[PDB]
C-alpha cells in the first residue's frame, strides 16, 4: 500500500490570513491513462463531508472561489487566501490511483 | 434521365509502373549447407503451386527492348556479386616481382601456355619471409624489362580480393514477385516477337525459374521456343542493334580439361592462405570443346530459313567470325565448375548459303584473373581446382548482329557479338509486365441518396 | 470461380459481382532487406490514402455506394443502356479521365460538406 | 463523479472471468494493438509487421456489417452442430479461454460465406433505391 | 460568374479565422495528415510514425460513437470543463488556437466521458433492445 | 625464440582501455499486440502448469 504523511497536525490560523498545508506520498501518484488522483477533504464538525479540491488542482463542486491546491508529483499543498470562521475543521488527502484508497493523517485547523 | 453519380471500390483496372520485386526459391535445394554466390538465406520459399488465372477478351501491349525488370535483375545480380566477396582474404602481398621460366616436360603443341614462376612471400611471423613456386598462365603474366622477370597483369590497376573458396559459382532458379496492389501479366502468344498487341494475356502470380547464366556469344541453358526459331530485334532495319534468336531444339556442347592439376596452400599471414598450382601429373593437353556437325547444320539451316524473310527473298546469308577487340567479346566465354574458358567460336560461324559422327572441335583458353560485369579495379582470381572437370551443357539461342550493307542488296553478312549482360536476360524476362491495379471508379446509376 | 482480376474482360453488369475479390489483394502478408521494407509502406500508404478518400464522401465502409450528385461534369454522352452491358470497366477509364478531378471535388463539396451541415442543424431542435 | 483510477481492470485482467462478463471491458484490449544498421531494422520491421496485421482485421470488419464498432450483431443463423448449448451455460459459466477452443475448427465456416451476406444486402439496397 | 481561384485560402489558411469559419475548411487540414542504410532507415522511420499517428488518431475517432464523420455532436452533457463562456462569444469571437490554449488541461477528462458514457453504454442498450 | 599462441589463427583487437566490463541490469519489455506472462508460484521447478499468472 502507500501511505500518506499530513504536515502539520495543528495550524492555528488568524481569521483573515493566507494559510497552507501539504501531504506527501511514498510512491508517485501518476496513473495509466495519464492522471494524477488526489482528493482534499474538508471534515467539519457535525455536518457532511465537503470535496474541496479533487484531481491535485482542479476546483470541484463548491468551494466559493477560495481553496486552491497545487503540486507535481509526491508533493502536494493547499492554498487558502481569505480565511472565514466557517473555515474549521480537519483535512484529509486521499489517493486513487490504487487500491487500496488510502487517507491521510490530518490537520486540524482553529481560531487563534 | 435521374442519373447520378455512383462510386464503386474494386473494379478491374490497371495501369503501367515500376515497382521493386522480390525473391521466391523453391524449398528443394533450399536446406542444403552449401553456399552460392547468389544468396538464398535472404529469399523467402515460393508457393507449393503457381496460380494461373486466364484472361479472356483482354488484348494488351508488351515491349521487350524498355522493361524495368531488366535493370532490375541486372542492378540485383551486380550487388549480389560484390557482396558474395567481402569476409575472406584479399590478395594485396601479390604484387612482388618473379622469376618465371618455361614448363616444357610434356607439350603436345600449349608450348608457352603455363611458367614456372618463383618469388619471395611473407609468411605468419611480421620479421621472416619464405620462398615459393607457382604455375601461372601466360595471360596473366606481364614482363617488365634463363629466368626472366615477370609481374601480374593487375599490380598496376588495383589490388584485388581472392575468390572466397567456401561458395560455388553453380547458377540455380530465382523467381521474382510483385507486392500487394501490383500484378504481373503473362503473354501466352507462341508466334510473339516481344513487341506489339498479344492476343493471349494470362494474369501470374509470378515469373518462373530464371537461371543468371552468363556467357557471350551463345546462349546456355535458356527457354527454348514452341513452335518455330524465333527472330526478335528493335529495329532490323537498322544495323546497330543485336539480334536474338532462339532455338526450337537445342544443340549438345561437351567441354573439359584434360590436365590433372594439384593445389597447394601457402600461409600468407595470421589466418590468411594463398592456393597455387604445384604441379601437374599425367599429361598436358589443350581445352576445348566439341558440337555435333549434322545438328548444328540443321540448326544454321533452319536460322537461315527463318532469317530470310525480313530481309528479301534471293540474298544469300553469309557467317563470318568476330572482328575484333577485347579477349571477353571475340571469344565463347562461361563458366564449367569454376573454371573460365575462353573459346574460339571461329569454325561455327563458317558457311555462305544459297537460295537454290563427325565434331567440331573449338579450342578454347583459362584465365585465372578476370574482370567482368564490363569494371575497371576489381578482379575475382579464382582459385585452382584439383582434378579434371566436364561439362554437358545446352544452346539455345544465339546473339548476331549485321555489318554495314554495300549495294543495298545481294549480300547479307552476320558475325556473333555481345558484350552487355542485359541481352542475356532479355530473352528470358520477354513475356512479363508489371501493372499497378486502380480499384476506385465511377459509373452513373439512378440512385438518389436518402435525405 | 474466377479469381484475382478474372473479370477483366467481363461487361459492366459482371464485373460489379466481384468487387470483394480485388478488394482483398490490396493488403496481403542490403539486398532484400530494405526492399520489402520500403514496399509494405508504400503498400500500406496507398490503401490508407484511398481508404481515406472513400470517406471524406459518404461512403465510409461500402463496397457499393451510389450519391447524388447530378450527371454534369462527367460527359459521357452515353445512355445506360449500353453502357453497363455492351462495355468493360477498361474502357470507361479511357472516356473518363480528363473530368476526374472535377468529379472528385463535387463529392467533397458538394456533397457530405454541405449535407453534414444541415443534419448537424436539424438535430438541434 | 469525478473519477477514481483504482477501479481498473487492467490489461488482460477479465481472463478468468466468464463470457458475461468479460464482453464489457473489450476498450482495454483494444486499445494496445496500436501502441508504440543492425538492431535498427528488426524494431522497424517488427513495427511494420504490427501495423499492417491491425488492418487486415479492421478490412475483415469492413466487409460483413460491423465497421466502426466492437460489438456488432448479424443475421446468420446458428445450427445445433456448432455448439449444442444454452445461453445459461455459454455467457455465465464458460471463460473465453474456453470457449475459443470449441469453436476452434467451425470458424472458417462461419468467417466465410456464411457471414459475408452482406453483398445480398448491398444489392438489395441499391435496388429499393432506385425505386421512387 | 466566377472565373478566379485567388479565394481559395489553401492549407491553414483559416487559421486566425473565428470558428465559424474555420469549421468550413476541414477537408483541406484533413488531407495533410496523409501526405505523398543510413538516411534510408531515417526517412523510412518517419513514414512508419506518420502511418501509426494517423492510425491512432481515427481508432480514437471510432472507440466513441464517431467513426466516419468529420462534424460529429454527441450525447454528453458540458460541466466537463467549466468554462462560463456561453454560445455568442465562443462561435464568433475567438479561434481554434486560442480555444486550445483554453482548455489544455481540462482534456483527458473529456476523453474519459466519451469512450464510458456515451458509446459503450449506448451499444450496450442497443443490444439489449434487439435481443428484448 | 617463443611466439604469441594465436599467429597461426588470426590477428585480434586489443580492448578499448577506457570501457568496463562490469555488468548492469538488462529489463526487456514486449512490444504492442503481445503479452508477458509471469509465473508467481514459489516451488515451480521449469515444465509445468503454472496455477499463479
Ligand atoms: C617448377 O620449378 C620447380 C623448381 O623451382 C620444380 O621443382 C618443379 O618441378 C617445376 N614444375 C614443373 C611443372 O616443371
Ligand atoms: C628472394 O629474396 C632473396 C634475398 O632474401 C633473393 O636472393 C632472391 O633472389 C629472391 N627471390 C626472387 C626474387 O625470386
Ligand atoms: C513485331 O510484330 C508486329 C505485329 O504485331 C509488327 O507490327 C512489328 O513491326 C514487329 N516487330 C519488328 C521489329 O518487326
Ligand atoms: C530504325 O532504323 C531506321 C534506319 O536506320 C531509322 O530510319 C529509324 O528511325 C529507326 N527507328 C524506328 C523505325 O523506330
Ligand atoms: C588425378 O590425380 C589424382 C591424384 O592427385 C588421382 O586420384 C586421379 O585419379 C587423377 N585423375 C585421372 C583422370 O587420372
Ligand atoms: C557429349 O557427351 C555425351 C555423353 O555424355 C554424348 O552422348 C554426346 O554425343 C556428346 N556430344 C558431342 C557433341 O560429342
Ligand atoms: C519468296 O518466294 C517464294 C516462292 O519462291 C514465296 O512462296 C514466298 O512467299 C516469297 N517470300 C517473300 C516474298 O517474302
Ligand atoms: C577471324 O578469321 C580470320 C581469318 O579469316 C582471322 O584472321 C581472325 O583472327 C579471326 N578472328 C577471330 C576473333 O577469331
Ligand atoms: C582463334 O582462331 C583464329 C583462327 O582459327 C586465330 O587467328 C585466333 O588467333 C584465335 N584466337 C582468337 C582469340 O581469336
Ligand atoms: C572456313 O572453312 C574453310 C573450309 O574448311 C576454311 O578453308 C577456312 O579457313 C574457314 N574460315 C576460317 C575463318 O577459318
Ligand atoms: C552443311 O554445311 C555446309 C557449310 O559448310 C553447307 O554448304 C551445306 O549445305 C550444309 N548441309 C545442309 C544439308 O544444309
Ligand atoms: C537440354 O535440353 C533437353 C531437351 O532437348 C533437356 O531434356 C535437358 O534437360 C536440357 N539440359 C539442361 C537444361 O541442362
Ligand atoms: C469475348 O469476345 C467474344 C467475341 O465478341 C464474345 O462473344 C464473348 O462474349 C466475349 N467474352 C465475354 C466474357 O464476354
Ligand atoms: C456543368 O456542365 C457545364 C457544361 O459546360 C460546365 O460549364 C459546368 O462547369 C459544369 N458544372 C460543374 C460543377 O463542373
Ligand atoms: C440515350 O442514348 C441512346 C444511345 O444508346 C441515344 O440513341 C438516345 O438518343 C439517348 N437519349 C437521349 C434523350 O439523349
Ligand atoms: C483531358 O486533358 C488532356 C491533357 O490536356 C487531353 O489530352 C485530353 O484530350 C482531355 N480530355 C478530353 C476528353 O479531351
Ligand atoms: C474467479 O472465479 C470466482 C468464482 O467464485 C469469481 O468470483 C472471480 O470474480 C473470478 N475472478 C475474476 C478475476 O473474475
Ligand atoms: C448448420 O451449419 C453448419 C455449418 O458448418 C453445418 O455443418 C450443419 O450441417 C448445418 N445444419 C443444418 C443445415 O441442419
Ligand atoms: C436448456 O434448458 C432447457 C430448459 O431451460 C433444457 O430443457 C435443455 O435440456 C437445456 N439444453 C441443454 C443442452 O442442456
Ligand atoms: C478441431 O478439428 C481439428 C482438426 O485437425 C482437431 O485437431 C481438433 O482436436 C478439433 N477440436 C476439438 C475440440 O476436438
Ligand atoms: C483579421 O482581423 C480583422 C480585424 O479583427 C478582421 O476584420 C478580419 O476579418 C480578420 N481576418 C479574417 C480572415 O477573418
Ligand atoms: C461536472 O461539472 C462540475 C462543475 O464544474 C465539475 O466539478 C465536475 O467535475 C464535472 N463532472 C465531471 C465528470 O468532470
Ligand atoms: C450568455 O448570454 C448572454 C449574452 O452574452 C450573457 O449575458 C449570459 O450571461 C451568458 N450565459 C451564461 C450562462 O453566462
Ligand atoms: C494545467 O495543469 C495545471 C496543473 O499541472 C493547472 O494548474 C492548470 O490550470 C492547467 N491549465 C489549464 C488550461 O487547464
Amino acid at each position: 500500500d502507500i501511505v500518506m504523511t499530513q504536515t502539520p497536525i495543528s495550524l492555528p490560523v488568524t481569521p483573515g490570513e493566507p494559510a497552507s498545508m501539504s501531504c506527501r506520498s511514498s510512491q508517485s501518484l501518476l496513473h495509466s491513462d495519464g492522471r494524477t488522483y488526489l482528493f482534499w477533504y474538508l471534515l467539519r464538525p457535525a455536518q457532511a463531508p465537503q470535496l474541496l479540491v479533487h484531481d491535485v488542482s482542479k476546483r470541484a463542486s463548491g468551494v466559493p472561489e477560495r481553496f486552491s491546491g497545487s503540486g507535481s508529483d509526491t508533493d502536494f499543498t493547499l492554498k487558502i487566501s481569505r480565511v472565514e470562521a466557517e473555515d474549521v475543521g480537519s483535512y484529509y488527502c486521499m489517493q486513487g490511483t490504487q487500491l487500496p484508497l488510502t487517507f491521510g493523517g490530518g490537520t486540524n485547523v482553529e481560531i487563534k | 434521365e435521374n442519373l447520378w453519380v455512383t462510386v464503386y471500390y474494386g473494379v478491374p483496372v490497371w495501369k503501367d509502373a515500376e515497382t521493386t520485386l522480390f525473391c521466391a526459391s523453391d524449398a528443394k535445394a533450399y536446406e542444403t549447407e552449401k553456399h552460392n554466390v547468389w544468396a538464398t538465406h535472404a529469399c523467402v520459399p515460393t508457393d507449393p503451386n503457381p496460380q494461373e488465372i486466364h484472361l479472356e477478351n483482354v488484348t494488351e501491349e508488351f515491349n521487350m527492348w524498355k522493361n524495368n525488370m531488366v535493370e532490375q535483375m541486372h542492378t540485383d545480380i551486380i550487388s549480389l556479386w560484390d557482396q558474395s566477396l567481402k569476409p575472406c582474404v584479399k590478395l594485396t602481398p601479390l604484387c612482388v616481382t618473379l622469376q618465371c621460366t618455361n614448363v616444357t616436360n610434356n607439350i603436345t603443341d600449349m608450348r608457352g601456355e603455363l611458367k614456372n614462376c618463383s618469388f619471395n612471400m611473407t609468411t605468419e611471423l611480421r620479421d621472416k619471409k619464405q620462398k615459393v613456386y607457382s604455375l601461372f598462365y601466360r595471360l596473366d603474366v606481364v614482363q617488365i624489362n634463363s629466368n626472366k622477370e615477370y609481374r601480374l597483369i593487375n599490380c598496376n590497376t588495383s589490388a584485388c580480393t581472392q575468390a572466397c573458396p567456401k561458395v560455388s559459382f553453380e547458377p540455380i532458379p530465382i523467381h521474382y514477385c510483385a507486392p500487394a496492389g501490383f500484378a504481373i501479366l503473362k503473354c501466352k502468344d507462341k508466334k510473339f516477337n516481344g513487341t506489339g498487341p498479344c492476343p493471349s494475356v494470362s494474369t501470374v502470380q509470378c515469373t518462373h525459374g530464371i537461371k543468371p547464366v552468363v556467357s557471350t556469344q551463345l546462349l546456355l541453358n535458356g527457354s527454348l521456343a514452341e513452335e518455330e526459331v524465333m527472330i526478335r530485334s528493335e529495329n532490323i532495319t537498322n544495323n546497330a542493334k543485336n539480334i536474338l534468336v532462339q532455338f526450337n531444339t537445342p544443340v549438345q556442347i561437351n567441354c573439359t580439361r584434360p590436365n590433372n592439376n594439384t593445389r597447394k596452400s601457402i600461409r600468407i599471414g595470421p589466418g590468411q592462405a594463398f592456393y597455387a598450382t604445384g604441379d601437374i601429373i599425367g599429361d598436358i593437353r589443350q581445352a576445348h570443346c566439341n558440337v555435333s556437325k549434322a545438328t548444328w547444320n540443321e540448326t544454321l539451316g533452319k536460322v537461315v530459313k527463318q532469317l530470310r524473310k525480313h530481309f528479301g527473298n534471293n540474298t544469300i546469308i553469309r557467317f563470318a567470325n568476330s572482328s575484333g577487340g577485347d579477349l571477353e567479346v571475340t571469344t565463347h566465354s562461361f563458366n564449367c565448375g569454376g573454371e573460365f574458358f575462353y573459346c574460339n567460336t571461329s569454325g561455327l560461324f563458317n558457311s555462305t548459303w544459297i537460295s537454290n559422327n563427325d565434331s567440331i572441335t573449338l579450342p578454347c583458353r583459362i584465365k585465372q584473373i578476370i574482370n567482368m560485369w564490363q569494371r575497371i579495379g576489381q578482379c575475382m582470381y579464382a582459385p585452382p581446382i584439383q582434378g579434371v572437370i566436364r561439362c554437358v551443357s545446352n544452346i539455345t539461342g544465339l546473339i548476331l548482329t549485321r555489318d554495314g550493307g554495300s549495294t543495298n542488296s545481294t549480300t547479307e553478312t552476320f558475325r556473333p557479338g555481345g558484350g552487355d549482360m542485359r541481352d542475356n536476360w532479355r530473352s528470358e524476362l520477354y513475356k512479363y509486365k508489371v501493372v499497378k491495379i486502380e480499384p476506385l471508379g465511377v459509373a452513373p446509376t439512378r440512385c438518389k441518396r436518402r435525405v | 470461380f474466377l479469381g484475382f482480376l478474372g473479370a477483366a474482360g467481363s461487361t459492366m453488369g459482371a464485373a460489379s459481382m466481384t468487387l470483394t475479390v480485388q478488394a482483398r489483394n490490396l493488403l496481403s502478408g542490403t539486398v532484400w532487406g530494405i526492399k520489402q521494407l520500403q514496399a509494405r509502406v508504400l503498400a500500406v500508404e496507398r490503401y490508407l490514402r484511398d481508404q481515406q478518400l472513400l470517406g471524406i464522401w459518404g461512403c465510409s465502409g461500402k463496397l457499393i455506394c451510389c450519391t447524388n450528385v447530378p450527371w454534369n461534369s462527367s460527359w459521357s454522352n452515353r445512355n445506360l443502356s449500353e453502357i453497363w452491358d455492351n462495355m468493360t470497366w477498361l474502357q470507361w477509364d479511357k472516356e473518363i479521365s480528363n473530368y476526374t478531378q472535377i468529379i472528385y471535388g463535387l463529392l467533397e463539396e458538394s456533397q457530405n460538406q454541405q449535407e453534414k451541415n444541415e443534419q448537424d442543424l436539424l438535430a438541434l431542435d
